[PDB]
């Protein structure tokens, strides 16, 4: 068959791209998320909620490992997340085949952003509807990055995304600093996620990921319950 | 709420939504049929209704149950042709996995591959996103029974009790009320609950010739369809 | 299929074509950049936009990009297309060097990129590139050089230019105060500081809100330096004190 | 391993129910070297679950001051700001019930500046 | 409006409109019935004579798909001929690949999938023919299937398509076709077509009858002339 071969994203009379704005508006309605780094590693926290008790909470995951030391979380549309995850895995594989070394974080961020940008200029397609957070630990210094449906990216110390992201950023403004440890970072991440959380926070509604110079991994529900207790 | 061609193809509306996909969800209800799936301690049951309005039609070829693989079974709802096409794609994909990797395919990988295939239709602006649903049941080593569901928007998940069709909401409510009690589950209990759910949602008190049942269990993982006689046996055993 | 098309290539009854015009209206906002040269060394000044309290400040460069051993360029507009274009011209320069074993002159590289940029405005039916950017460089043919691009496709050499939102005021002030063949790499910095002071609304010129890059010539080095934040502050305060003294004179 | 900590908690609860404090202080002294062998979350929760049960009973003159000070020291060693701040608040509240003049004043003034930020 | 111009736009209530328009295009065809006996099937078509200039035997609507499979069409002739050609090529391909005559349950499915492939995209239009496939085999008995332009195929004991489909099936159901051999079925088919399409609607017409079953040793062909003569002679007695 064939496609259409004409761009669906065009310039308005006021010099603005409408579709990117609508994609950002769709992103703003997703599940909230928070990300922090303090001098030793990075913490990614996200909130998950099944509609009823029928759903199995251990069947799918939000935090996904690209490789041994890169982590990624999302906010926005659901199905579009897997395509980006799969593409990132492929890209890391070609990099490792060519150079025989684990990929640096910045290169992976740049390549993923390039794909996401290219997806808004071709013909007969519509842009993605997610916003990503990427974390890693290479050569000692930890790294945190955030993407954008338009393809741009930034580097952050602490970031909040999803619903009520403005309140999260203001809250992090008066709390975060440049010298803490991973445990206190976890404490403040749960504290700031409690701002818009549900009535009762259980050990299964929350997913937490930690990166240190030992590798990326996803916290099991037991220690998540341990952290939820003795706090708040 | 709309501006331009957002009502005719799959692009974002100003509020951040897209309607060409949520129209398919209500296109599902055109068939007017309901199916239920229940998972037990060591077995899984799929039950559905069938309606034959005319005597001239041959009743032996109206089944909605399909044998995807000797160990994996499925049930469909919605438009018939789309469901048949999805069945064809699933069969081909399972056979290809067996050819390539040399061992049987897990059910979750199959569901993920199907959902990833379906997600493209809601990305490009020249196709229509196939208004038909998907329910699969299977047995996995070290896990036991598994029940998964897939939808036209590309969202797959794993459930413990599912209903798809016209009466989805109240059937899920009844199943939740039953499952909150946290009682032991065996084969007969699971089948009885699955049948009574549909019986009380529709309020029919039907006969052994108007439903279909499929079952899988850890004694012969082959997917099998119950014959009318043993279906009548369960039906009479249910009524004391 | 022809119902959903937007026809992003046809003309208009009045003679002009709209998409490039709308792109030029888009480049109007979002940033301020300028470039000046009069003797050994040429300088680029940029106005940083992302100035939030939580930025990690990596990569040692915000908007200044290196294209070759002796080529640097700034950019204004949508940043993703900027990444695309910079990556696209980098291998153009490298393939020229591979074929000829000689550093590429600036003019040819600019013309090649402009040809690629113009290709999208005549056939293909795709959205054009909304990015305009500067070029600074040195080569044995004509010494030091500055150039400016355009989403339409054309270009041109210059002696002092600005691109950002308040480009009109900057251009007027530049043409009011400039001298041909005398400004060394000591007065040009002061001129740029004064121009930026006028254009931006925020006074006192916080040193973290500006970025300066200079290119100078060595025996065989052609060193590009991005002067740090430890030298901007005394430059700003010197400007402030001399301005106060001059005003007090009147 | 974890069964040991579970039993420790249950025995502490039983000793609190019985109505004595010397054994509870002995229990607190008993496990201090042990604690540097498990997760930080469990260690913190056990420290809190022992301290609260010890303090919310009745006065024993010998043991109601040094325990809080050594907990402050341990929290400072472990670098946990919230834990040490909560324990400082508890300690400054505890000084007053012993009719103390100045040690319940300078501590609060020192903590005010940190809390206000 | 405008939701009913492409084949890739769901209407707000959630259904496709172009396929419904194809249906309404079918409902103006003449008539065609087909019923299965104890050991075969029998087709029957009434063909209208527009003007005296045309010759007998023109534009037959009873097509011969394969050496043991027959087809009867209704709708637009051009699309029907295209479908006949594609089915014929597919059957020959199957015989070449595997090595024996294709069963109905596979050929009907393949043609149905090919027809359904033309209802998703906006670059092509849906077909406009509804048709019936019939066959008989010694190892599988008699087989009858019906396929509609939307892409749906079912099995029947007896079916009718065209204008007065329901009127024909009314007298179809009165018959106890489950028992008799299809040697006396020809007379009742002739009778059931002469009891429809009043002479007020049109002046003259003609009858086309097919034949397949064990009586022909598996071959499919037109009935002998004398047998049809006797059949219509019997059917004329409905004037009583």
């Amino acid at each position: 068959e064939r496609g259409y071969s004409f761009s669906l994203t065009t310039f308005s009379p006021s010099g603005k791209l409408v579709q990117i704005e609508y994609a950002l508006a769709a992103v703003a309605g997703g599940a909230p998320s928070v990300g922090i780094k303090a001098a030793n590693g990075v913490v990614l926290a996200t909130e998950k909620k099944q509609k009823s008790i029928l759903y199995d909470e251990r069947s799918v995951h939000k935090v996904e490992p690209i490789t041994k030391h890169i982590g990624l979380v999302y906010s926005g549309m659901g199905p579009d997340y897997r395509v980006l995850v799969h593409r990132a895995r492929k890209l890391a594989q070609q990099y490792y085949l060519v150079y025989q070394e684990p990929i640096p974080t910045a290169q992976l961020v740049q390549r993923v952003a390039s794909v996401m940008q290219e997806y808004t200029q071709s013909g007969g397609v519509r842009p993605f509807g997610v916003s990503l957070l990427i974390c890693g630990w290479n050569e000692g210094r930890p790294y945190l990055f955030q993407s954008d449906p338009s393809g741009a990216y930034f580097a952050w110390k602490a970031t909040a995304m999803g619903k009520n992201y403005v309140n999260g950023k203001t809250f992090l403004e008066k709390r975060y600093n440049e010298d803490l440890e991973l445990e206190d970072a976890i404490h403040t991440a749960i504290l700031t996620l409690k701002e818009s959380f549900e009535g009762q926070m259980t050990e299964d509604n929350i997913e937490v990921g930690i990166c240190n110079e030992a590798g990326f991994r996803r916290l099991t529900p037991t220690e998540v319950k341990d952290y939820l207790a003795a706090i708040a | 709420s709309s501006a331009g061609f957002d009502r005719h193809i799959t692009i974002f509306s100003p509020e951040g939504r897209l309607y060409q996909v949520e129209y398919a969800f209500k296109a599902i209800n055109q068939g007017g049929l309901t199916s239920v799936a229940v998972r037990g301690k060591d077995c899984a049951v799929i039950v559905t209704q069938k309606k034959v309005p005319d005597k001239l039609l041959d009743s032996s070829t109206v089944t909605h149950l399909f044998k995807i693989t000797e160990n994996i079974g499925c049930v469909m709802t919605g438009m018939t042709a789309d469901s048949r096409s999805q069945v064809q794609r699933a069969r081909y994909e399972a056979a290809n996995w067996k050819y390539k990797y040399g061992y049987e395919i897990p059910v979750d990988m199959l569901c993920k591959r199907i959902a990833d295939i379906s997600q493209v239709y809601t990305q490009n602006a020249e196709m229509r996103p196939l208004g038909c649903c998907m329910i699969l049941i299977g047995i996995d080593e070290e896990q036991g029974p598994q029940v998964y569901k897939c939808d036209p928007a590309g969202y797959y998940c794993g459930f413990k009790a599912t209903a798809a069709g016209v009466k989805q909401t109240e059937s899920t409510s009844f199943l939740e009320k039953k499952v909150k009690k946290k009682f032991d589950w065996t084969f007969e209990q699971t089948v009885e609950t699955a049948i009574t759910c549909l019986s009380t949602v529709l309020s029919i008190d039907f006969k052994p010739s108007e439903i279909e049942v499929g079952v899988v269990t850890v004694e012969n993982p082959k997917f099998r369809i119950l014959t009318e006689a043993e279906i009548d046996a369960h039906l009479v055993a249910l009524a004391e | 299929s022809r119902r959903y098309d937007s026809r992003t290539t046809i003309f208009s009854p009045e003679g002009r074509l709209y998409q490039v015009e709308y792109a030029m209206e888009a480049i109007g906002h979002a940033g301020t950049c300028l470039g000046i040269l009069a003797n050994d060394g040429v300088l680029l000044a940029a106005e940083r936009r992302n100035i939030h309290k939580l930025l990690d400040e990596v990569f040692f460069s915000e908007k200044i990009y290196k294209l070759n051993e002796d080529m640097a360029c700034s950019v204004a507009g949508i940043t993703s297309d900027a990444n695309v274009l910079t990556n696209e011209l980098r291998l153009i320069a490298q393939r020229y060097l591979l074929q000829y074993q000689e550093p590429i002159p600036c003019e040819q590289l600019v013309t090649a990129l402009c040809d690629i940029k113009q290709a999208y405005t005549q056939f293909g039916g795709k959205r054009p590139f909304g990015v305009s950017l500067l070029y600074i460089g040195w080569d044995k043919h004509y010494g030091f050089q500055l150039y400016q691009s355009d989403p339409s496709g054309n270009y041109g050499g210059w002696k002092a230019t600005c691109i950002g939102n308040n480009s009109a005021a900057a251009v007027s002030m530049l043409k009011q105060d400039y001298k041909e063949g005398e400004m060394t790499l000591k007065s040009a910095l002061a001129l740029a500081i004064k121009v930026l002071n006028k254009t931006m609304d925020v006074s006192k010129l916080s040193a973290e809100k500006v970025e300066i890059a200079t290119l100078t010539r060595e025996n065989g080095k052609t060193v590009i330096r991005v002067l740090k934040q430890k030298e901007v502050e005394q430059l700003i305060k010197k400007h402030e004190e001399e301005e106060a003294k001059a005003e007090r004179e009147k | 391993v974890q069964v040991k900590e579970q039993s420790i908690l249950e025995l502490g609860s039983l000793l609190a129910k019985t109505g004595q404090a010397a054994e509870l202080g002995g229990l607190l002294k008993y496990v201090r070297p042990f604690l540097n062998s498990i997760s930080k979350a469990k260690a913190a929760r056990l420290v809190r679950s022992l301290l609260d049960l010890f303090l919310d009973m009745e006065a024993a003159t010998g043991q109601e001051v040094e325990l809080c000070l050594e907990c402050i020291e341990w929290a400072k060693s472990e670098k946990r700001t919230f834990l040490r701040q909560a324990l400082e608040a508890r300690l400054v509240s505890l000084y007053f019930d012993t009719k103390r003049y100045q040690e319940a004043l300078h501590l609060g003034s020192q903590l005010l500046r940190e809390l206000k930020k | 409006t405008g939701y009913d111009l492409s084949a890739s736009t769901f209407s707000p209530d959630g259904r496709v409109f172009q396929v419904e328009y194809a249906m309404k295009a079918v409902e103006n065809s003449s008539t065609a019935i087909g019923i299965r006996c104890k050991d075969g099937v029998v087709f029957g078509v009434e063909k209208l004579v527009l003007s005296k200039l045309y010759e007998e035997g023109s534009n037959k609507r009873l097509f011969n798909v394969d050496r043991h499979v027959g087809m009867a069409v209704a709708g637009l002739l051009a699309d029907a001929r295209s479908l006949a050609d594609i089915a014929r090529e597919e059957a020959s391909n199957f015989r070449s690949n595997f090595g024996y005559n294709i069963p109905l349950k596979h050929l009907a499915d393949r043609v149905a999938m090919y027809v359904h492939a033309y209802t998703l995209y906006s670059a092509v239009r849906p077909f406009g023919c509804s048709f019936m496939l019939g066959s008989y085999s010694v190892n599988d008995g008699a087989q009858l299937y019906m396929i509609d332009p939307s892409g749906v195929s079912y099995g029947y004991w007896g079916c009718a398509i065209g204008k007065a489909r329901q009127a024909a099936k009314t007298e179809i159901e009165k018959l106890q076709m489950k028992e008799m051999t299809c040697r006396d079925i020809v007379k009742e088919v002739a009778k059931i077509i002469y009891i429809v399409h009043d002479e007020v609607k049109d002046k003259a017409f003609e009858l086309e009858l097919s034949w397949v079953g064990e009586l022909t040793n598996g071959r499919h062909e037109i009935v002998p002339k004398d047998i049809r003569e006797e059949a219509e002679k019997y059917a004329k007695e409905s004037l009583k």
